[PDB]
């Protein structure tokens, strides 16, 4: 035992005299510097969690409070910094721009712009560190969140105010659930009322610039950058920023919850701001655990994870959804950070590239996939088709080895062979092309009622984008007897018999 | 000269100075003085009483306790500019060919920062190279980012070298070559087979093509930094001159893998399976510089060893984000003759799209990797049932298939000193229109050794006729 | 162990993924197939260029 | 942070650190060669089985061992930079280190005109006419203006020389000479 | 200590190197001058394979052309007396040990002595092949070089790395397995082939020091059990022992 | 505050813990915090202890008692895992609640077959 700050410089000062050329108080010099975590003399006064600001200019972040010095990480490069550097306060724990003068600006997780355009016009600030609410100020969820994806809605439908984890492996198509869940939102958020808009923050944690810049392009060209905020720690900045920005963009969301609005937050992806806070802590030398992760990483994605709530009527009635997304390692789900976060989250989508070749797209496994809450968080009409029919593509999968080397079998296994493989056909869908909520209860109207089991299955994904395209134009004022009323009451069940057999005769030509 | 420091302590490939007047900073070099070749040492941690900790750029035989070191000011600043080419250099910019010196008036020195945010191009494109594996199912782009996976013996070394024929002697703009840790057997062939095909020549100025090797016979402090030798000439191509520019490095999980090698003697602790805690830091400080910006474009290939066959490891699923587009080679495809070894159902590129390629493009290359699928869930009912078991529809399936699997074998030009076949280089308008009529059907009375190694399908039937001539 | 995500699953295809003595006694038997079609085809070869001149 | 005068040993450990605290501190001000005979009068009143009874018990208290040697060292005979020194290694928790200091100083402070002396090894010892050439002869090795030290150690397993160590040179003439006669075995 | 040479003194690979061998000569040739590793299990043929090669050039050391030799060198690391004192009895009958070099670090030797072995084998073949003639040199074997080097440099104080190995283990093979060269002919044109032995354990070939030195090597041999058991004696795998085939220099009849 | 009416009370008192696997995670998050090596697959050395010291306060002393009711999570289908290892050494029961029995109309869902009792 040696100690750090025992070095033959601070002890040499003190056989002088009495230190009053420097206070200590308030500024510190930097003992030892090296990959990105510093090492400062003095600063009796700081509190844990507190940003400094050293010598060359960037920032910190107070993270180990020693009896003899205080440990801060860089932001930035550490080729600026040195030894003998004045260190200095500012005086709290970090904030960040918050208001609506964010909505269509790229920021990144200080708040700064990037985009360009100019500098944030915000009165309002936020420190990234609050609380959740507690068990009183919340309730139980009951808002439809359309996706636009007729198996995301269907089968594993969220709602506003829970998690919902993106889980699956590389190549998969995770990135691409979650950018039609927000091109989505354009059909709410043009028109006139107030309690079914939505604004959508993206977290880019990690990823190379050159993809967030092909996603600023395909949103503005859809036209949602008027109500998304991008917040982008990419992958060639210092590890503490990578740290933050989920933090830094829960408190940008947490503004539209205080306030009666809505909002939703897509963390993309948590598995690499767990790696990002390892290399912090293993230079900090925090003792390490299974696989080399420290003891306080499950207080990582628990404290954040949990931000996202539906307040109530006394509060103002806001909500935040959050989806994270967190890529497997060849289908493992039982290493240590996918383990985390499946058993604090509220379900998960399940996306496989086995799948993804069979022909099926988007690739996502219904037996492996869950939303805990479920039924409570669907339209009632929505709820009448749906419970029909994850009950007989469940069906299937029991009888779904059967099919190979199979016609020896019995008339009713060889029924549930036919059904099965027409309700999957219904359920592809095309890349950005989300779909309005009453225009799926048409199409799934058709496949579960019986109405396409006299066809062949490669015109069954035409057959389709032919019905559809008959109800947009020539039915269009019964588009909108279910986008109001909601329920199919029996006066547009037997109105929609009439629509379905009276186009399955003049359709196959 | 400024702070002429003194060595302390020599510790494998680690050492430690101890400064009088000035410490320098971060990324730095120094000079060792009193040997008879050039050891360049660059700072990397602050310890203290001003002692720094640096890493050694070449061997630590005879270093004396108590020896001087110099500073120069800045990181270590190699040659640059249109003089570099046909050439190879060191990691710290030197003459390795024994023709004379690099004569250049521009020097850069090799740290710098990725740029921002508003210089990034947005616009894709199409790239032709000849391969019907490559053009078909995972297309190119012209300034994407090309990596080649794969694990030891599959074919690495000649896919990249017969890209480097293809379109490397077909283009206008440059190209580099850096060799980050190889066989320097495998860094005499390229050396040479380019000197007669006039990629390189020797008398006057009209090459076009530079090259930077250090090889596996180096220390692993000099086996982190010639990665980024190469992209500081491949970027002064593209930023400074306007030009278009191609980056060839094999291997890049040398770069990776000897930083593991220094990691717990500088003083940290090791993260998970043996890897420096600093992984997907260092990776993307670097992967980020090669970018196309708004001033130029690189169109990046990179070999990646896989080690072990195992593609979960940490130093290659880290460097499936920093890509446009893979390639990866399996070892259980060409065990079965099959060359190109590429994997049908695990390349993906990204402008697979039906907006860019077309809509008749994407409508093949969707149903070959449709039918490939379709043929393992058949395997496994060979392995039981037997062949003459299954019904007639099935087996129409394996025989297409089979059809397609040897038909997405080529033989290579590169080929022709190993399997003494003749090289194809098949345009794109053929290679659609020869996978679009064996799932149609009109190729079924055929034998299935008639499409193997040949180029275009109207070669896939004037096998068809020697092999019945000569029965 | 195979009613939950946790519990570990299968491939498709992954028999001749092994090597074992399954994965040769498969791959052996599609040899033993397609080389004998391989020269019904073959035969029949110069009577079907033959009618394709012929009409 | 400043730089600080470069002690001519530089031992490490616990001692060098707060050992060479002393001697940059004491350096300036030309506080050098008095501050010696200082230290060797804190070098007696630490043997003392009341003193000694606490300055190494750890179950007295934190604070009463800092007042205690401060009210000891000022009023006896000196007040210099040492007085600040006492008080600095008993606020930190070293003072049990505290003659390994004072061993540690005198060693840096005997260099800056000392030899670190040679050790003649022979046998029983000799007469005037043979050791004051070696008293003399080994003074025309250094020729640094220096004045000269030695010990003297009995050793019979070495049976028919001396060895001698000017510093760390060992020439080295005894009866080792016998295992050099190998070469006639090892053919 | 010295250094392997780089790019511009070496040429490619022009002769044959005969051993023999019958499943090797035809199949899995070997040029002078190329890194070829035998692998497999403990009790295989691993060691008979690299001495059979040592017997079989005996008809060109009595010959009359001075190009057509190749003077051989066996290391022996980790093995114990009573079979390298057999082995040169071997090696005495048949006359081959007039041509050959013994370098000999057994298991009863200090621990850093049979890490030094190798790269003092390996200087007594850059005598030969720096001068104009033809070297052959065997490692026997390199999974016993690289366990000396874990325990003399954890006593040292060094942090384990996988399996307690250093960091460098795999730059204690490549800095060795580079200076196996085939100089161009203005400098003298010799080579110095190299076979590097590996034991494995259960003929699993996923190890660390295994898939470290796959990956310097230009061709390998698979040696195996079931083929020992079955009959095929020479037991080497000829699906698996690929080879990048030398320039081909196989022999033109052959 | 299940002693009170154990002791100041004299009553039957139950307990309900959700669950028991995350107490015994937590318990290993505390112990590396500290410093201490871990164990086996990468739980706290004092696990069986830790675990004693909480399991062995819920007893029939001779005022009243404590009974229990803990949830069991079994990571990664492994029933041999080290955390259910040591929690199954105090149990006097098991209750299993399936899906398929909710599909027959069963309430509660009960699996009659794969729910045991030790003082049976
Ligand atoms: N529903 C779909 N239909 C057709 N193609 C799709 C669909 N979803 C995704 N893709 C294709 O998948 C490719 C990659 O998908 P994406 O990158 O969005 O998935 P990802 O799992 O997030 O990949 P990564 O994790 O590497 O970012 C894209 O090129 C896109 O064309
Ligand atoms: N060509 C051959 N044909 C048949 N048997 C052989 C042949 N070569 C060697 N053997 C036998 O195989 C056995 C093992 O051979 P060898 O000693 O070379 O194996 P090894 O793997 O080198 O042993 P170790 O594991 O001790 O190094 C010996 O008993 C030897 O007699
Ligand atoms: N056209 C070809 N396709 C596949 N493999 C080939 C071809 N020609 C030769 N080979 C063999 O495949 C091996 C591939 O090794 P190589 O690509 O050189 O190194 P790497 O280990 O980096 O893949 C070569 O040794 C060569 O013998
Ligand atoms: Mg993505
Ligand atoms: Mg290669
Ligand atoms: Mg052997």
């Amino acid at each position: 035992k040696t100690g750090t700050a025992e070095v033959s410089s601070i002890l040499e000062e003190r056989i002088l005299g009495a230190d009053t050329s420097v206070d200590l108080e308030e500024t510190g010099r930097v003992l030892s510097i090296g990959d990105g975590i510093a090492r400062v003399h003095g600063l009796r006064n700081v509190q844990a969690e507190e940003m400094v600001e050293f010598s060359s200019g960037l920032k910190g972040m107070s993270l180990n409070l020693e009896p003899d010095n205080v440990g801060v990480v860089v932001f930035g490069n550490d080729k600026l910094i040195k030894e003998g550097d004045i260190v200095k306060r500012t005086g709290a724990i970090v904030d960040v721009p918050v208001g609506e003068e964010l909505l269509g600006r790229v920021v990144d997780a200080l708040g700064n712009a990037i985009d360009g355009k100019g500098p944030i016009g915000s009165k309002t600030r936020r420190r990234v560190g609050l609380k959740a609410p507690g068990i009183i100020p919340r309730i139980s969820v009951r808002e439809p969140m359309q996706t636009g994806i007729k198996a995301v809605d269907s089968l594993v439908p969220i709602g506003r105010g829970q998690r919902e984890l993106i889980i699956g492996d590389r190549q998969t198509g995770k990135t691409s659930i979650a950018i039609d869940t927000i091109i989505n939102q354009k059909r709410f958020n043009d028109g006139t009322d107030e309690k079914k808009k939505l604004y959508c923050i993206y977290v880019a944690i990690g990823q190379k610039r050159s993809t967030v810049a092909q996603l600023v392009k395909r949103l503005t060209d859809a036209d949602a950058m008027k109500y998304t905020i991008v917040v982008s720690a990419t992958a060639s900045d210092a590890a503490p920023l990578q740290y933050l920005a989920p933090y830094s963009g829960c408190s940008m969301g947490e503004y539209f919850r205080d306030n009666g609005k809505h909002a939703l937050i897509i963390y993309d992806d948590l598995s690499k701001q767990a790696v990002a806070y390892r290399q912090m802590s293993l230079l900090l030398r925090r003792p390490p655990g299974r696989e080399a992760y420290p003891g306080d990483v499950f207080y990582l994605h628990s404290r954040l994870l949990e931000r996202a709530a539906k307040m109530n009527d006394a509060f103002g009635g806001g909500s935040l959804t959050a989806l994270p997304v967190i890529e497997t390692q060849a289908g493992d789900v039982s290493a240590y950070i996918p383990t985390n976060v499946i058993s604090i989250t509220d379900g998960q989508i399940f996306l496989e590239t086995e799948l993804f070749y069979k022909g099926i797209r988007p690739a996502i496994n219904v037996g492996l996939s869950v939303s805990r809450v479920g039924s409570a968080a669907q339209t009632r009409a929505m709820k009448q088709v749906a419970g029909t029919m994850k009950l007989e593509l469940a069906q299937y999968r029991e009888v779904a080895a059967f099919a190979q080397f199979g016609s020896d079998l019995d008339a009713a296994t060889q029924q549930l062979l036919s059904r099965g493989v027409r309700l999957t056909e219904l359920l592809k869908q095309g890349q950005y092309a989300p779909m309005a909520i009453e225009e799926q209860v048409a199409v799934i109207y058709a496949g579960v009622r019986g109405y396409l089991d006299k066809l062949e299955p490669s015109k069954i994904t035409k057959f389709e984008n032919a019905f559809l395209s008959h109800v947009i134009s020539q039915h269009q004022a019964l588009l909108g007897k279910i986008r109001a009323d909601g329920k199919i009451s029996e006066e547009t069940d037997a109105k929609l018999k009439e629509i379905v057999t009276n186009f399955l005769a003049g359709f196959e030509a | 000269g400024a702070a002429t420091g003194r060595i302390v302590a020599v510790i494998g490939a680690v050492v430690d100075v101890q400064f009088d007047e000035g410490l320098p900073p971060i990324l730095n070099a120094l000079e060792v003085q009193g040997r008879e070749t050039r050891l360049v040492l660059e700072v990397a941690q602050h310890l203290g009483e001003s002692t720094v900790r640096t890493i050694a750029m070449d061997g630590t035989e005879g270093l004396v306790r108590g020896q001087k070191v110099l500073d120069s000011g800045a990181p270590i600043k190699i040659p640059v500019g249109p003089e570099t080419l046909g050439r190879i250099m060191n990691v710290i910019g030197e003459p390795i060919d024994e023709r004379g010196p690099i004569k250049t008036k521009q020097f850069a020195a090799i740290h710098a920062e990725a740029p921002e945010f508003m210089e990034m191009s947005v616009e894709q494109e199409i790239l032709v190279t000849g391969i019907k594996v490559v053009d078909l199912l995972a297309p190119y782009a012209k300034g994407g980012k090309i990596g080649l996976f794969g694990g030891a013996g599959v074919g690495k070394t000649v896919l990249i070298m017969e890209l480097i024929n293809n379109v490397a002697k077909a283009h206008g703009g440059y190209s580099v070559f850096a060799g980050v840790g190889e066989r320097t057997r495998e860094g005499n062939d390229l050396y040479h087979e380019m000197i007669e095909s006039g990629v390189i020549n020797l008398k006057d100025a009209t090459s076009k093509v530079a090259l930077v090797y250090g090889q596996m016979n180096e220390p692993p402090g000099a086996r982190a930094r010639v990665a980024l030798t190469g992209l500081t000439v491949a970027e002064y191509f593209r930023d400074q001159e306007g030009q278009d520019v191609l980056l060839f490095i094999d291997n890049i999980f040398r770069f990776t893998q000897a930083g593991s090698e220094v990691s717990a003697l500088l003083g940290r602790i090791p993260s998970a399976v043996g890897y420096q805690p600093t992984l997907a830091t260092d990776m993307g400080t670097m992967q980020e510089r090669i970018t196309t910006t708004k001033k130029g474009s690189i169109t990046s290939v990179q070999a990646i060893y896989v080690p072990a066959d195992d593609l979960t490891d940490p130093a290659p699923a880290t460097t499936f984000a920093h890509l446009d587009a893979t390639t990866v080679l399996s070892r259980a495809i060409a065990e079965l003759g099959i060359y190109p070894a590429v994997d049908p159902l695990d390349s993906t590129s990204r402008i697979m799209d039906p907006n860019i390629v077309g809509s008749e493009h994407y409508d093949v290359a969707r149903g070959v990797q449709k039918i490939l699928q379709d043929y393992k869930s058949l395997q496994d009912i060979i392995a039981i049932l037997g062949m003459d078991e299954l019904s007639e529809e099935d087996k129409l399936t394996v025989s297409r298939a089979r059809k397609i699997q040897r038909f997405l074998s080529q033989p290579f030009q590169v080929a022709e000193v190993f399997t003494g076949h003749l090289g194809k280089l098949v345009p794109l308008k053929e290679t659609i229109k020869g996978f679009q009529q064996i799932l149609a059907g009109e190729y079924d009375h055929l034998p299935e050794q008639a499409f193997y190694m040949v180029g275009p399908i109207e070669e896939a039937v004037a096998k068809a006729d020697k092999l019945a001539e000569e029965h | 162990s195979s009613d939950t995500p946790e519990g570990v699953r299968s491939g498709a295809g992954a028999v001749r993924d092994a090597g074992g003595a399954f994965g040769k006694k498969e791959q052996a038997d599609e040899e033993r197939y397609f080389r004998a079609r391989a020269r019904e085809q073959l035969a029949a070869l110069k009577k079907h260029h033959e009618n394709e001149i012929s009409h | 942070f400043a730089k600080l005068v470069r002690p001519p040993v530089q031992i490490y450990g616990i001692e060098g650190r707060y050992a060479t605290a002393l001697y940059s501190a004491a350096s300036k001000q030309n506080k050098l060669e008095q501050v010696e005979k200082e230290l060797l009068r804190v070098a007696q009143i630490l043997k003392e089985p009341k003193v000694a009874a606490s300055i190494m018990n750890p179950y007295v208290k934190r604070s009463v061992k800092v007042k205690s040697l401060s009210d000891m060292t000022a009023k006896e005979k000196f007040s210099p930079l040492t007085s600040n020194l006492i008080n600095l290694l008993a606020e930190n928790g070293r003072l049990s280190s505290t003659p390994g200091v004072i061993s540690a100083f005198s060693t840096m402070m005997s260099v800056h005109r000392g030899e670190v002396p040679c050790s003649v090894t022979t046998a029983s010892p000799l007469d005037e006419a043979t050791l004051t050439e070696l008293k003399t002869v080994l003074k025309s090795f250094l020729s640094k203006g220096q004045i000269l030290k030695l010990e003297v150690k009995v050793d019979p397993s070495i049976m028919g020389g001396m060895i001698v160590r000017i510093g760390e040179k060992y020439v080295d003439m005894s009866a080792k000479t016998k295992i050099q006669k190998l070469s006639r075995a090892m053919r």
